[PDB]
Formats: C-alpha cells, sequence, structure tokens
C-alpha cells in the first residue's frame, strides 16, 4: 500500500526560562523513526527505529546541523509573530510545522505538504499544487509575500518531489522487515453490567500492524456505528497498535451482536461475540 | 531526510 | 486550549507474573507544556519511555508514556499529568477489567 515521511517540528517559547524548547520528530508511516529535542544533554538527532542503524556517521552529523540551524530559525519566527499579533514578551507560544510525501505501492510520489500553526490555529499551507501558499490571516499574508518574493515554493517543491520522496523509498527498502510487515489483530470482547438491565460490550483489537483498522459492531445484520464509543487507534509500546469500540446492549440479548476486526492480516475479517 | 532551511515567518 | 485525554493499558491481557508493558497515551492536548507520570503503588516509576509525539489535523499534541512491567495481584498502576487545562493534577487508574 502506500506509504508516508513526515516531520513534525514544535518550537514552543518560556519566557524568563531560557531559549525556547524545539523538537522534531520524523515519521515513516505511523512509525517514529528519528528525534531531536533541544532539552537533551547533548541535543542531536537520534535514531528512534532499529533499522536506522543502517545510515553512517555522516547522516546523524547532518541531520543534526539542519535541527540546530531550524532552531534556530524558529528562535526568530516566535520573535517575529510577536510582532505580526502585536503580543507581549511575557506570554509562551507555540509554532508547529508538519512536513512530507507520500507516495503509492509502486514508490510514486501520490502528495507533498506543509502546514504551519500558532498557538495551535492554522497559520500558512503550501496549496495541493506545490506552487503557492495559502495564509489564514493578514500575519500570515506577510509570511506568504515574504515567501513568494523569496522563491521558497520552489525549493520546498523540489525536497516535496526529490529528496523526500528518494528518502522514503531508502527507508522503505533498509527498514522492510519493520515497514513492510503485516501483524494480524488478536481479539476479544469484555463485558460490563449497568443499571437498568443494560450491558457493555468491548470489542478489543491487539497486537496489529499497520495502524490502518476497522471495529464495528452489528445487530440485525446491521452496523451500529451511530451507538458506538470508541477510542482513536493507538500505539502499544512495542510498534504495534491497539483500539477498542463499545456498544450497550440489553441484557439477556448480548449473543445477537458481533464485533467485525477488518485489516490488511485478516483475508477475512474476524466476527466475535462475547 | 528532513527539511532543511525553513525560511522565517 | 484543550484538556487531555489520558488512556492507560497495557500491550497484552494481563496475567500475574507475565511481563507486559504498561502504556499511557495523553492525547488531544494544547498547549503542548505537560507533565506525565506513571506511577506503581503510588510512587513514580523510573526510566519510562516517552515516545509517538505527533500532532493531530486540529493541532492537538499527542504522546505516549510507556514501561515494561509484570502485573502481580497486588500491584496498582496510574498515570498522573498535570496541564494548564485542569485545575488539579489529574489521576489515572490502569483499569485491568476494562
Ligand atoms: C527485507 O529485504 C531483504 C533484502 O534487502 C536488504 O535487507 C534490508 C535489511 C536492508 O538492509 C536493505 O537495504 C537490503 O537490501 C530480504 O532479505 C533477502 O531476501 C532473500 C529471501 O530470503 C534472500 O535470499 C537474500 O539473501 C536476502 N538478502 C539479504 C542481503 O539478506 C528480506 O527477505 C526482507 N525481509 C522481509 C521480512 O521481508
Amino acid at each position: 500500500g502506500p506509504h508516508s515521511l513526515r516531520y513534525f517540528v514544535t518550537a514552543v517559547s518560556r519566557p524568563g526560562l531560557g531559549e525556547p524548547r524545539y523538537m522534531e520528530v520524523g515519521y515513516v508511516d505511523d512509525t517514529e523513526f528519528v528525534r531531536f529535542d533541544s532539552d537533551a544533554e547533548n541535543p542531536r538527532y537520534e535514531p528512534r527505529a532499529r533499522w536506522m542503524e543502517q545510515e553512517g556517521p555522516e547522516y546523524w552529523e547532518r541531520e543534526t546541523q539542519k535541527a540546530k540551524g531550524n532552531e534556530q530559525s524558529f528562535r526568530v519566527d516566535l520573535r517575529t509573530l510577536l510582532g505580526y499579533y502585536n503580543q507581549s514578551k511575557g506570554g509562551s507560544h507555540t509554532i508547529q510545522v508538519i512536513s512530507g510525501c507520500e507516495v503509492g505501492s509502486d514508490g510514486r510520489l501520490l502528495r507533498g505538504y506543509q502546514q504551519y500553526a500558532y498557538d495551535g490555529c492554522d497559520y500558512i499551507a503550501l496549496n495541493e499544487d506545490l506552487k503557492t501558499w495559502t495564509a489564514a490571516d493578514m500575519a500570515a499574508l506577510i509570511t506568504k509575500h515574504k515567501w513568494e518574493q523569496a522563491g521558497e515554493a520552489e525549493r520546498l517543491r523540489a525536497y516535496l518531489e526529490g529528496t523526500c520522496v528518494e528518502w522514503l523509498r531508502r527507508y522503505l527498502k533498509n527498514g522492510n522487515a519493520t515497514l513492510l510487515r503485516t501483524d494480524s489483530p488478536k481479539a476479544h470482547v469484555t463485558h460490563h453490567s449497568r443499571p437498568e438491565d443494560k450491558v457493555t460490550l468491548r470489542c478489543w483489537a491487539l497486537g496489529f500492524y499497520p495502524a490502518d483498522i476497522t471495529l464495528t459492531w452489528q445487530l440485525n445484520g446491521e452496523e451500529l456505528i451511530q451507538d458506538m464509543e470508541l477510542v482513536e487507534t493507538r500505539p502499544a509500546g512495542d510498534g504495534t497498535f491497539q483500539k477498542w469500540a463499545s456498544v450497550v446492549v440489553p441484557l439477556g440479548k448480548e449473543q445477537y451482536y458481533t464485533c467485525h476486526v477488518y485489516h490488511q492480516g485478516l483475508p477475512e475479517p474476524l466476527t466475535l461475540r462475547w | 531526510f528532513a527539511p532543511g532551511n525553513y525560511p522565517a515567518l | 486550549q484543550k484538556t487531555p485525554q489520558i488512556q492507560v493499558y497495557s500491550r497484552h491481557p494481563p496475567e500475574n507474573g507475565k511481563p507486559n508493558i504498561l502504556n499511557c497515551y495523553v492525547t488531544q492536548f494544547h498547549p503542548p507544556h505537560i507533565e506525565i507520570q506513571m506511577l506503581k503503588n503510588g510512587k513514580k516509576i523510573p526510566k519510562v519511555e516517552m515516545s509517538d509525539m505527533s500532532f493531530s489535523k486540529d493541532w492537538s499534541f499527542y504522546i505516549l508514556a510507556h514501561t515494561e512491567f509484570t502485573p502481580t495481584e497486588t500491584d496498582t498502576y496510574a498515570c498522573r499529568v498535570k496541564h494548564d487545562s485542569m485545575a488539579e493534577p489529574k489521576t489515572v487508574y490502569w483499569d485491568r477489567d476494562m
């Protein structure tokens, strides 16, 4: 299937407490593979997945130098935005960026993107065309104009279509045993009493990879999506994922409800019941 | 391989 | 400002005496400043690993704390979180029967 290479950047000012906190976290698909954190003893880019042991020392040295430069550019940004928004130097503020590319199963580019937020709200974003920007407010309009005069979109586009794609392909090759595997979900159902002769049935899916999955409950051959409660799919600490979905049913009628689990590692979807 | 050179806002 | 959702769960269904992994997934929060501590019988667990820091489409933050552990019939575990959206720290216990 398709794959993605993403970099999540966060810079957070802390007036009275020194320099902003700066972090970069890189992902291939939904697996963390590299990270930089300014609050580390000796901040450096580090591997977060075993397969990254395949890069030599020069890789780490370059990524580290880049991160240090980025840290300084975001420090400048935090100051600049105080000016654009006419805010005080006493408050903490946050800049976030997500940059990435996605390829299909054949390795060809599907899409690229870069989006910025300030204090949790959209700031500026590269358009789907990889040629122009869209600005959320008049501050971002200042940025758009700067970036247009400097030709930044062209350089970013070259990164997104080029470098980003080539390195993603390389990671998929190097980390194939991890990234291209399939771990099938194991499922089970738990049962919990409630007042008013009702019961909560919870369908668990455990130990799966990749993260995409669908869990539904059915009655009378219909999905009950409207009445379910669930959690967002979540990492389980070892590179696999888990999820649950529950429904509340009448007591004594549990046998009429079935949980269904659909996943890449399930040629036929699982069907379970309490 | 990370973006380098995030242009200033 | 968004208040964190706090989820505590094990990697494997808990079996007394069998090694496992305990997770505290803290999500949908903003601003990013936060303190997350995993506790065993009320005492901080040392060397908890922080990982999987990301943000969603609405820019809220997500992060995982996790640690290896072997459950026993007596030990209790929780995750305590301090964030500006909450007046008091929030302590969420692991529910092994969920
Ligand atoms: C994953 O791919 C490897 C082959 O390529 C390499 O191994 C990776 C770890 C990474 O370092 C890449 O850059 C390398 O190019 C597969 O291993 C081979 O496949 C066949 C069949 O088993 C075997 O005959 C070859 O000798 C293997 N080649 C090497 C160098 O070991 C491996 O099967 C893939 N893993 C999975 C589980 O899909």
